[PDB]
């Protein structure tokens, strides 16, 4: 009995971590026509109904998404998705020339005043032998001076040329699925006060993640998820002034934004199958386009998330909300994207506050452009068609980005200020509740029992 | 296997309110549906029923008898459940049992409980 | 009906046992192995990554002269000097990760002895057989 | 709703004697019914699982057959802990009706 | 400890030696033969082929039933007529590769020999077990 | 240098008789350690290797035992082949060394 001998298991059940490529999964719901958008391409395998999910129990992991995988992982997949599908489309190579402009005088408010420029140039036609002479329009920031008489070029012209967007294509996001090969788990950590690192008792599996929107956004986070007991602050030191704060609401917030203007089109050849568009004539009184959301909910819940914070600096501090220190266009406002067009408001009305210890409506301006060059990239540009008739569109306001500034001494005060600009950390708000793991069958324990011949 | 309790106060007083509560544990099985009954016996009968409840959502199915004080809750924190009764009467003279149900690959076990005596009497 | 629900016995989660209650369920882990532009090339990569995963545990254990089942004994005596304990409390109270970390650094030995212990057993065998 | 009977209502059957329980229904309840068995000192339980369907790991001294509103159950000897009370349950529609209790006394 | 250095037994190395020291140190070798945007795709094929060949040669052994063992004999009586030899100086003094290349030209038919023996065998004991 | 006492220097006792040698190092070696055999004429071989791993061959009648400062060799019972010399080396840093010896007599 004492004396004993080796014996083998199989299918024990342990695991270990380690990485992996994943795959993706759509809803055959979109596979119903809608052929033309950037995403949601046909690849990707239709998705099955009615997941389910198992419990475990008397277990106990730790997390850490700050040093997480599966990030820059689908951060790369959506940058190569982008490229392909702008392969396909006609070059702008020959627009760079002089052109000559005016002002535009057409019971414009004094708001408005130099905005718009009318310009017209020669260009070639299909035959080489002739040329014409064609005019458009255009805003302040996409044309600039060089040297009486009047001469503009565009602004990309000494970096670089590039494609006009093709017509017909959507930008629309849409719920998409995240799964892992066989012979592999992805854990969930289901509890509800979880801050994003250390342990975490309760825990359970499953195949495929819930639905995921992709959305490029600075300075806010749009359609996000809500939290269910209260607003939450995550970060990865709060103590180092370096690293960014991340808040999460328990509710959302409503906005409107609308451009009243109204546009139409024109087309233009020119070479064998080389049409261009440009922007035709305006019809009446034109405004500035604007966003509004409403106030009491902006104070409250501006209320709420400075009592949660008073947690960590002591009760005896005094807070201060500043706009953006300032720097390049891109940081400094807030920018989005709306019905296939692009917005820069500015945000001032928005973080100008302070708090000490013990039907009205907040309306922002917003500005136009027409030449893009997203994820900080240099010698890549895109050309937006121009489209007919009023835009209006309405989101939800679910996540902010602060940066703490730097103090001296105990000034029994601090002062915060939007940040962002890294499209990883938007990615990072939403997958720190996965993990993934990998099965290990064999084993080998010793036993009484001795093998027969 | 499972093992389900219950426990509750003295002879409450009838025009108070009585309060009970039960605990159930999941125990071999992994995932599934259990489903869980109320159930007195007074004296001089057989059983009564006193409703059931899911153990996956809080909504709650009461029984003809009473259904104006009736009032079922689920007790997701520690998988526990919550039964109370408002304008309490010597009426319920009884002892009460706390029991639940599996389907386990139609075999359907059942774990009655032990029972407790709720009596009440000013 | 009104009452009746369903209860399965689903993936690996009985993983928070004894060390001698999960080895009651293990079958249904093992029926779960081989389940079956740049946008798709992937899936090819993960396929060949499965299949060969598959086909190395196959391999070790038919090496071993244990394959076609699940509980297979051997020959092999055990040492103290690897491990300490007594049965009782092995199979009592104990987890299977926690046995994994403990026996983490006397595994190759282990593995390399059972296939010469087969060795000498089918070389035995064969003149055992061959002798009449 | 629905309206069982049980017969014989009240016996004190002597021990050591094949002993029958029938239980009748209102209407048609098509093959939906189970039996439970319950004394003093502890919980009910439950003896047959379907009615038609013998409860798995019930006594073969036990055995049961019936349909629509007539179910009938055996018992082939009257045992010392079987003087007990049984109840036959719909397991149908809403309401949720229980056996009248046949308890089974000494004589 | 300090004056003791470290031995194995490696690959095809003992490949020099006489009939019998060789088929000692068979199982090493039986274990390396499954090891682990232009560039990816002959890789890939290599990979491929290298899968496909482990598995028609182990199908091909599972026909002759005598699957998950190294060894195993068979009824079919050895002819003269291919290489008369005697007993000890095939299993003393010639080695594997000579031998391989004497007798390469009389496998297809020596292959067909065993695959009826066995398909006989099998039909016969099937009746036998059947009245049973 | 780790000094390596063998005890007893000499012995005389009868065949089949029970008896134990024993191994005393300077400082802890821990059990970096083993025993060899020998007789007048033939070459030395190992015995017992680090004093608790049986060599393959050796009658199971001698026993190894120990640890730190203290090892012990015991033979239930003793045999003709037995009486022979025995040494405890060192298999830990440099230099080497070997035990002083001890003899196993007839009496
Ligand atoms: C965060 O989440 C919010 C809430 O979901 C989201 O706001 C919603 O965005 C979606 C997507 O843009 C909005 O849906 C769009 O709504 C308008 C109008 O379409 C609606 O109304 C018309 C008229 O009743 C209906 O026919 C139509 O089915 C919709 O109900 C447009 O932006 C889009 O509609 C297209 O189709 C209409 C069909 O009539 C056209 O009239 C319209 O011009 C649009 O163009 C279509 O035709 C073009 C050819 O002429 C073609 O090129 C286009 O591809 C397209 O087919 C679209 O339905 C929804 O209304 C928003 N909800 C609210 C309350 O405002 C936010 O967008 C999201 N955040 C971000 C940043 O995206
Ligand atoms: C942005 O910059 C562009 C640069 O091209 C300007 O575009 C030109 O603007 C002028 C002034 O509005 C346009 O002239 C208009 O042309 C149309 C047809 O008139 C033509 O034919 C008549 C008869 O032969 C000529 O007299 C006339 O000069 C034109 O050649 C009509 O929209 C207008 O005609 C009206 O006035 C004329 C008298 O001037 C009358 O004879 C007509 O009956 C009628 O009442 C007007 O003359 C010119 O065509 C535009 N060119 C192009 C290529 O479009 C934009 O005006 C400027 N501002 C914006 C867009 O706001
Ligand atoms: C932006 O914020 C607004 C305000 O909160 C938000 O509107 C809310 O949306 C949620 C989520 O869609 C609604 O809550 C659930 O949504 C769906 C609706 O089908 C269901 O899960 C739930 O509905 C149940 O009841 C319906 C009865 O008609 C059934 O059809 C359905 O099957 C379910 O049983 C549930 O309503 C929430 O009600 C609205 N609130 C409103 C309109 O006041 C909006 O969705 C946010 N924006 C985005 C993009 O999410
Ligand atoms: C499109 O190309 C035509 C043809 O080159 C340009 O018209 C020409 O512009 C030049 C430069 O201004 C003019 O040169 C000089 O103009 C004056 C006229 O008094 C005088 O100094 C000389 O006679 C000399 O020609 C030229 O006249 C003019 N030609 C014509 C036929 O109008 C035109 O400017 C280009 N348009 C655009 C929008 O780029
Ligand atoms: C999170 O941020 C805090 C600061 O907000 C970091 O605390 C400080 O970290 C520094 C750098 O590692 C430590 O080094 C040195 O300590 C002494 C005393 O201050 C001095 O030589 C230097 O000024 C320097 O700071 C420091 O001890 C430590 N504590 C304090 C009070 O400054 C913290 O390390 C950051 N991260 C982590 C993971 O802890
Ligand atoms: C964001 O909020 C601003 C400020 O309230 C809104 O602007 C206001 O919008 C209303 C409703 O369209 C305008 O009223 C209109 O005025 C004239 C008559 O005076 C006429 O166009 C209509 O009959 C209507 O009454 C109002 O003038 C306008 N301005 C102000 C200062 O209130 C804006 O519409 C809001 N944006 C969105 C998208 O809701
Ligand atoms: C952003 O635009 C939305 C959509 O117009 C605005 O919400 C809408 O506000 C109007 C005016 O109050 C609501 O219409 C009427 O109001 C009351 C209920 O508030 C009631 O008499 C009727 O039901 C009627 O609809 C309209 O319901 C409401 N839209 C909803 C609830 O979907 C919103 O106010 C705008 N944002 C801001 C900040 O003003
Ligand atoms: C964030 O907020 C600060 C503080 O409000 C903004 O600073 C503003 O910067 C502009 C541009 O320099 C200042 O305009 C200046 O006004 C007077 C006119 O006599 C004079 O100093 C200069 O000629 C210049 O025009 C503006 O006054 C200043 N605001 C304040 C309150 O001092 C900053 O621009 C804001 N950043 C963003 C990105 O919105
Ligand atoms: C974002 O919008 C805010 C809205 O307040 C702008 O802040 C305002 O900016 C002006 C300068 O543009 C500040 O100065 C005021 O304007 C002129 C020149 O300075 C003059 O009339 C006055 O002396 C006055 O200072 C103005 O104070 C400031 N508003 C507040 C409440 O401080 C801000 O400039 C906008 N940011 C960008 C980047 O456009
Ligand atoms: C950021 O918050 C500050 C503090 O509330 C705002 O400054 C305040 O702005 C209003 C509107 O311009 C000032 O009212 C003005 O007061 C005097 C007369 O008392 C005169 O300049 C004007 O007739 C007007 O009524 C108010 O005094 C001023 N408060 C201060 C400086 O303490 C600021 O406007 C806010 N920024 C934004 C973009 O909303
Ligand atoms: C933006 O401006 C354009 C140009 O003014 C607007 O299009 C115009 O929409 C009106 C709507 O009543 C059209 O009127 C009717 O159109 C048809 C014939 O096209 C017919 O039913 C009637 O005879 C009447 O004219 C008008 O034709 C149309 N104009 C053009 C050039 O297409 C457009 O509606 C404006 N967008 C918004 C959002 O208001
Ligand atoms: C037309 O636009 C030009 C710029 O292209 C305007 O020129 C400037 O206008 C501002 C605002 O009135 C003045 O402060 C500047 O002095 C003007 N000159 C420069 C060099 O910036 C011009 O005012 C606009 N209006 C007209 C009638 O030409
Ligand atoms: C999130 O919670 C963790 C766990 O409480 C916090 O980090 C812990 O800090 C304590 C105190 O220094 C240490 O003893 C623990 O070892 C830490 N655990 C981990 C997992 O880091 C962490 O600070 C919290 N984060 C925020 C932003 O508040
Ligand atoms: C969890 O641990 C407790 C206490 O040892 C044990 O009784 C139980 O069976 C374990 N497993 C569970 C609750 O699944
Ligand atoms: C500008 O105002 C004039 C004078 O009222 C009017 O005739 C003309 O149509 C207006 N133009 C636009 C584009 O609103
Ligand atoms: C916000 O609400 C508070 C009370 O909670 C009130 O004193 C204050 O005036 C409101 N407005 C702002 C801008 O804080
Ligand atoms: C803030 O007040 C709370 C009230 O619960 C107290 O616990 C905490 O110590 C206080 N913190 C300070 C004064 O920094
Ligand atoms: C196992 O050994 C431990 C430690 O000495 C002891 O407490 C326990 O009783 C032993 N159990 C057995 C021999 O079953
Ligand atoms: C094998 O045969 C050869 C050739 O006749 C002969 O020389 C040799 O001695 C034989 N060996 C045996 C019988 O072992």
């Amino acid at each position: 009995a004492e004396n004993l001998w080796v014996t083998v298991y199989y299918g024990v059940p342990v695991w270990k971590d380690a990485e992996t490529t994943l795959f993706c999964a759509s809803d055959a719901k979109a596979y119903e026509t809608e052929k033309h958008n950037v995403w949601a391409t046909h690849a990707c395998v239709p998705t099955d109904p009615n997941p389910q999910e198992i419990h475990l129990e008397n277990v106990t992991e730790e997390f850490n998404m700050w040093k997480n995988n599966m990030v820059e992982q689908m951060h790369t997949d959506i940058i190569s998705l982008w490229d392909q599908s702008l392969k396909p489309c006609v070059k702008l190579t020959p627009l760079c020339v002089t052109l000559q402009c005016t002002n535009v005088t057409n019971n414009i408010t004094d708001d408005m005043r130099g905005e718009l420029k009318n310009c017209s140039f020669n260009m070639t036609t299909e035959l080489r032998d002739k040329k014409q002479k064609v005019y458009s329009l255009f805003y302040r920031l996409d044309v600039v001076q060089i040297n009486s008489n009047k001469e503009y070029r565009l602004i990309n012209c000494n970096t670089s040329a590039c494609t006009q967007a093709c017509p017909k294509v959507s930008f629309e996001p849409i719920p998409i699925h995240y799964c892992a090969p066989a012979g592999f788990a992805i854990l969930k950590c289901k509890d509800k006060k979880f801050n994003g690192t250390g342990p975490c008792p309760s825990v359970s599996t499953v195949q495929c993640t819930h639905g995921i929107k992709p959305v490029v956004s600075t300075q806010l986070l749009l359609n996000g998820s809500l939290a269910e007991e209260e607003v939450m602050i995550r970060s990865e030191n709060i103590t180092n002034n370096a690293k960014n704060i991340l808040v999460q609401f328990n509710t959302p917030v409503q906005i409107n934004c609308t451009r009243p203007n109204n546009n139409t089109r024109k087309s233009i050849r020119i070479g064998p199958g080389q049409a261009f568009y440009a922007t035709g004539d305006i019809i009446g009184d034109i405004r500035q386009a604007h966003c509004n959301v409403s106030k009491a909910t902006w104070n409250e819940t501006l209320g709420k998330v400075v009592k949660q914070l008073r947690k960590h600096f002591g009760n005896n501090t005094i807070i201060r909300f500043a706009n953006s220190s300032g720097g390049d266009l891109e940081v400094t406002t807030h920018s989005f994207n709306c019905g296939g067009e692009f917005f820069y408001c500015n945000t001032s009305g928005l973080f100008n506050s302070t708090w000490i210890s013990n039907n009205d409506s907040i309306t922002l301006p917003c500005r136009i452009k027409q030449i893009i060059n997203m994820w900080q990239r240099i010698g890549q540009c895109m050309y937006a068609p121009p489209i007919q008739g009023v835009i209006r569109c309405v989101s939800n306001i679910t996540g902010l980005i602060l940066t703490r500034d730097g103090g001296s001494t105990n000034s029994t005060t601090e002062t915060f200020r939007p940040g962002g600009g890294d499209m990883r950390d938007n990615w990072r708000s939403e997958l720190y509740k996965y993990k993934v793991v990998k099965i290990e069958p064999l084993g080998v324990a010793p036993t009484r029992c001795k093998r027969r011949v | 296997q499972v093992q389900v309790q219950e426990s509750g106060p003295g002879i409450v007083k009838p025009s108070e309110t009585l309060s009970l509560t039960c605990a159930a544990s999941r125990g071999p099985f992994s995932g599934g549906h259990f489903y869980w009954n109320w159930f007195r016996q007074p004296p001089g009968k057989g059983l009564e029923w006193i409703g059931g409840i899911y153990s996956d959502g809080d909504a709650a199915d009461y029984n003809p008898s009473l259904e104006s004080r009736v009032a079922i809750s689920r007790d997701r924190s520690a998988n526990r459940f919550s039964l109370k009764l408002i304008s309490v009467t010597t009426t319920d003279t009884a002892v009460y049992y706390c029991s639940s149900t599996y389907s386990w690959n139609n075999v359907w076990f059942d774990q009655w409980g032990q029972g407790v005596l709720v009596t009440v009497s000013s | 009906a009104v009452g009746i629900g369903a209860v399965f016995l689903g993936f690996l989660g009985a993983a928070g046992s004894t060390m001698g209650a999960a080895s009651m369920t293990l079958t249904v882990q093992a029926r779960n192995l081989l389940s079956g532009t740049v946008w798709g090339i992937k899936q090819l990569q993960a396929r060949v990554l499965a299949v060969e995963r598959y086909l190395r545990d196959q391999q070790l254990l038919g090496i071993w002269g244990c394959s076609g089942k699940l509980i297979c004994c051997t020959n092999v005596p055990w040492n103290s000097s690897w491990s300490n304990r007594n049965l009782s409390e092995i199979w009592d109270n104990m987890t299977w990760l926690q046995w994994d970390k403990e026996i983490s650094n006397y595994t190759q030995i282990i593995y390399g002895l059972l296939e010469e212990s087969q060795n000498q057993q089918e070389k035995n065998e064969q003149d055992l057989l061959a002798l009449d | 709703d629905i309206q069982l009977t049980q017969s014989p209502s009240s016996l004190s059957a002597s021990v050591g004697d094949r002993v029958t329980i029938t239980c009748r229904a209102s209407q048609d309840i098509n093959t939906d019914l189970s039996w439970y068995y319950q004394k003093s000192g502890e919980a009910p339980k439950l003896l047959i699982y379907r009615a038609s369907n013998l409860q798995g790991g019930a006594p073969s001294r036990f055995s049961g057959t019936g349909s629509g509103t007539e179910f009938t159950l055996t018992i082939s000897s009257l045992q010392p802990e079987d003087f007990i009370t049984y109840y036959c349950q719909q397991r149908y529609s809403f309401p949720i009706t229980f056996g009248a209790g046949t308890k089974v006394d000494i004589k």
